[PDB]
RNA sequence: UAAGGUGAUAUGAACCGUUAUAACCGGCGAUUUCCGAAUGGGGAAACCCAGUGUGUUUCGACACACUAUCAUUAACUGAAUCCAUAGGUUAAUGAGGCGAACCGGGGGAACUGAAACAUCUAAGUACCCCGAGGAAAAGAAAUCAACCGAGAUUCCCCCAGUAGCGGCGAGCGAACGGGGAGCAGCCCAGAGCCUGAAUCAGUGUGUGUGUUAGUGGAAGCGUCUGGAAAGGCGCGCGAUACAGGGUGACAGCCCCGUACACAAAAAUGCACAUGCUGUGAGCUCGAUGAGUAGGGCGGGACACGUGGUAUCCUGUCUGAAUAUGGGGGGACCAUCCUCCAAGGCUAAAUACUCCUGACUGACCGAUAGUGAACCAGUACCGUGAGGGAAAGGCGAAAAG
RNA sequence: UGCUGUGAGGCAUGCUGGAGGUAUCAGAAGUGCGAAUGCUGACAUAAGUAACGAUAAAGCGGGUGAAAAGCCCGCUCGCCGGAAGACCAAGGGUUCCUGUCCAACGUUAAUCGGGGCAGGGUGAGUCGACCCCUAAGGCGAGGCCGAAAGGCGUAGUCGA
């Protein structure tokens, strides 16, 4: 699915309100990336489907943290 | 003149057996349904 | 009964179970040729029958 | 084999003009016998238990009629029948 | 618990019996006796060659209702009602009149 | 518990028993073929074919056990490539499926209404999907109020068909405040001191209490009518029992019962007691949830349809302050008041009945009442999903 | 059947029936039927009419029997014969064979039957299925994908 293994953005649900203001369903999907991330202690890279958000979560956290939160939540990378 | 019904067994089983309907989510519906009911016998079975 | 089976070893009671069998086997066979006059011994049989395996059982069990 | 199992397998002779005709002419006996016994072990169980000697137990599966009761159907139980050949040696008889 | 039973001398309360007296031959589940000389019916029977029975109009007695019997008092004449008491460890049957044992 | 029994249609045969190993009722057990999550492989369900390891046995084959996947932990193994990882094998622990309604989340209509119809409505309903428990959800203020104050949530009655929203149409519809049901508050984001010290969970034991079989349980006769009395007429008695049912018509006193008074070898529900092991009290000093708040853009949720629209949620792009601080007080600003977000747990009052027991009804009485008083989800109809009937009454007794 | 009320109605009573009914004043209503091409059951009507399923065709003697145009036996006649014959697969599931019965069933009678009731009947190393092997196609460990359910597919594993 597409899903942010970081944030855990998820495909969400809304309307195209038009200029007439007829209602119709539609998504708006999260903005996801496949990305080789370096983990230097594992000395590794690392592949996330990542949001962009996801990824400037990632530089302030530092990718260690984020992993650490990946085996917390049991989710494999 | 021919009319609708040329029975086959195989047929039959592969298409309306209890494992046929087992092999799907929407037929252990139908067996759920059936087992409500309280049939005598759910599907086709000889 | 079952006091009186519950006093014999496991060995006994094999034998005893193998006697059994072969009663009821001849009990059938006569009532199968209808020259069976008691009906009343078949079932006398065919529950000393369980009464000997459910022994058997606990005597394993425990 | 187990005797255990043996004893358990044959049911009743099978009484009828077919029966008598073979066992006459051809020395052979009619068995019904236990629906999931097979040819092993009747050939075991005769020879065990009747104490003689079987050469071949061809068999066939008798399915039951189907009956009326008082406006209801019901469906009279299978069972299996055995021919059992006897070698022209023994002679087994009515008392 | 049962007050009426097998071998109870009983005298009839009900029908065309009343007043008469006898003995149980044995007890029905549906909570009816037969008693001796009682209720006498008489019975059509189809000869049956099987069991070499003749035909005929055979008396039997039929089953009555075991509300309609009383347990009969030999001391009073009476008729007389149940009761049940403990004796040695023993559950015992008495007359409610003069409450003596059975 | 017992003098009767071996279920029914349903006789009989053959028997078992009568003072307690007949039967019957309950407690714990034993057995529990095959199909089915189905789980050794497969499969047209109730079948087809095995492998490995023990164990015999005259050595013909037989018996018995293990062998699914997936998650997690361990152990051993282990490429590309040195370490390493991936990978591979064994082992232990758990999950999978079913089920009535209620519950929280993920999706989500149209008919209809508007006397047409697009916003709106219907309605976040039907329905689909996931997850859970006996309840769930919610929940200890970045809450409201109004210069006086309240003090988590849930639920009921008001406030009020008001304030408002709305092609200002059709409609939709609060809150503040008040009366009640119920009531309970906690921990992590860390050190020191005194340490098993509150609580809570696990387990034994004791008594008490409920449940699962049961025991006793009042007092009535005569006479007419009649097939039969319980009915009429006469004289009685019981009542902490005149609930109700049955018996040849309509019985307090014939039978079952009913009020009342009792009982558990064993298993279980709740209580305190007490022992136990695991869980840590209290105090002092600290500390105080960042891609977050807000913002831009697009939607949604708030009664509130972008409107002058606060307030919450976020797909997208961004982006602070840290008690010398921040949030809210219906655009917004200043003053005044109040509150501390971005971490988490929490009983009760609330909703429901596949199911067990008891009681009841100005509910029905066989075309009614469940589709189903009867062997009914049956016969029968349809390839299938599915549809889906008709059918009660001899009599007191079969004396048929 | 008789009587009585302005009316829906009421009272009394002969037969039938064989155990429930209910004054009075109140109370609550699944409260009143001829229509709805109303719904269920029952019985009419046309009418003892049309019809009795290939225009291949019957006739006689005897038997059985309550009763024979139709059943069995015999004798002639006639029709099919690249089928109206014989053997399978499919599909059915006891219809097979014997005895016995004639209510219903059989478009008539039926003594007969594919009808009723009871019994018997299906014997495999070499014929089939199973089994070994795969086709199209299916399922599909990991894997890729997808709001959830799920979709696709690798090693496999099924499928004549
Ligand atoms: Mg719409
Ligand atoms: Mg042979
Ligand atoms: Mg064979
Ligand atoms: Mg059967
Ligand atoms: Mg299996
Ligand atoms: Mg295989
Ligand atoms: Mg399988
Ligand atoms: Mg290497
Ligand atoms: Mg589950
Ligand atoms: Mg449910
Ligand atoms: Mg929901
Ligand atoms: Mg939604
Ligand atoms: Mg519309
Ligand atoms: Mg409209
Ligand atoms: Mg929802
Ligand atoms: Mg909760
Ligand atoms: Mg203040
Ligand atoms: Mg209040
Ligand atoms: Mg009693
Ligand atoms: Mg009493
Ligand atoms: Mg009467
Ligand atoms: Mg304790
Ligand atoms: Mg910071
Ligand atoms: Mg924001
Ligand atoms: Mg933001
Ligand atoms: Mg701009
Ligand atoms: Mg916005
Ligand atoms: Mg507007
Ligand atoms: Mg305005
Ligand atoms: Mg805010
Ligand atoms: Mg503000
Ligand atoms: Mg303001
Ligand atoms: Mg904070
Ligand atoms: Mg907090
Ligand atoms: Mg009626
Ligand atoms: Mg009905
Ligand atoms: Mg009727
Ligand atoms: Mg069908
Ligand atoms: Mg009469
Ligand atoms: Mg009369
Ligand atoms: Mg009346
Ligand atoms: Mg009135
Ligand atoms: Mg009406
Ligand atoms: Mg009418
Ligand atoms: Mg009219
Ligand atoms: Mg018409
Ligand atoms: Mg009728
Ligand atoms: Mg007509
Ligand atoms: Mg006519
Ligand atoms: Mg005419
Ligand atoms: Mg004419
Ligand atoms: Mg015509
Ligand atoms: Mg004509
Ligand atoms: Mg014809
Ligand atoms: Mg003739
Ligand atoms: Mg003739
Ligand atoms: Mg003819
Ligand atoms: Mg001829
Ligand atoms: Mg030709
Ligand atoms: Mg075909
Ligand atoms: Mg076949
Ligand atoms: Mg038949
Ligand atoms: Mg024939
Ligand atoms: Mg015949
Ligand atoms: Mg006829
Ligand atoms: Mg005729
Ligand atoms: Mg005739
Ligand atoms: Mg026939
Ligand atoms: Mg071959
Ligand atoms: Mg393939
Ligand atoms: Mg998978
Ligand atoms: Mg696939
Ligand atoms: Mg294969
Ligand atoms: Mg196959
Ligand atoms: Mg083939």
């Amino acid at each position: 699915s597409r899903v942010c293994q970081v944030t855990g953005k998820r495909p969400v649900t809304g309307n195209n309100r038009s200029h007439a203001l007829n209602a119709t369903k539609r998504r708006f999907l999260p903005n996801l990336h496949s990305h080789r991330f370096w983990v230097e202690s594992e000395k590794r890279f690392v592949t996330l489907r990542v949001s962009a958000k996801g990824m400037r979560v990632i530089d302030k956290k530092g990718i260690d943290t984020v992993l650490a939160e990946l085996r917390a939540r049991g989710e494999k990378y | 003149m021919k009319r609708t019904f040329q029975p086959s067994v195989l047929k039959r089983n592969r298409s309306h057996g209890f494992r046929a309907r087992m092999a799907t989510k929407n037929g252990r519906q139908v067996l759920a349904r059936r087992r409500a009911k309280g049939r005598a016998r759910l599907t086709v079975s000889k | 009964k079952a006091k009186e089976l519950r006093e014999k070893s496991v060995e006994e009671l094999n034998t005893e179970l193998l006697n059994l069998l072969r009663e009821q086997f001849n009990l059938r066979m006569q009532a199968a040729s209808g020259q069976l006059q008691q009906s009343h011994l078949l079932k006398q049989v065919r529950r000393d029958v369980a009464r000997v395996k459910t022994l058997l059982n606990e005597k394993a069990g425990a | 084999i187990r005797e255990e199992r043996l004893l358990k397998v044959l049911r009743a002779p099978h009484v009828s003009e077919k029966a008598s005709t073979a066992m006459e002419k051809s020395n052979t006996i009619v068995l019904k016998v236990a629906k999931d016994a097979t040819k092993a072990e009747i050939k075991a169980a005769v020879q065990k238990l009747f104490e003689v000697e079987v050469e071949v137990v061809n068999t066939l599966v008798v399915k039951g009629k189907v009956k009326r009761h008082g406006q209801r159907i019901g469906r009279r139980s299978d069972w299996k029948k055995a021919y059992v050949t006897l070698k022209e040696g023994q002679n087994l008889d009515f008392v | 618990a049962a007050k009426i039973r097998r071998d109870d001398e009983v005298i009839v309360l009900t029908g065309k019996d009343k007043g008469k007296r006898g003995k149980v031959k044995n007890v029905l589940s549906s909570g009816k006796v037969i008693v001796e000389g009682i209720n006498l019916v008489k019975k059509h029977q189809k000869p049956v060659p099987a069991l070499n029975q003749p035909g005929g109009i055979v008396e039997k007695e039929a089953a009555i209702q075991v509300s309609n019997v009383a347990i009969f008092n030999a001391a009073t004449g009476k008729a007389d009602r149940v009761g049940f008491r403990f004796e040695d460890g023993k559950k015992v049957r008495f007359f409610k009149s003069n409450s003596e044992t059975i």
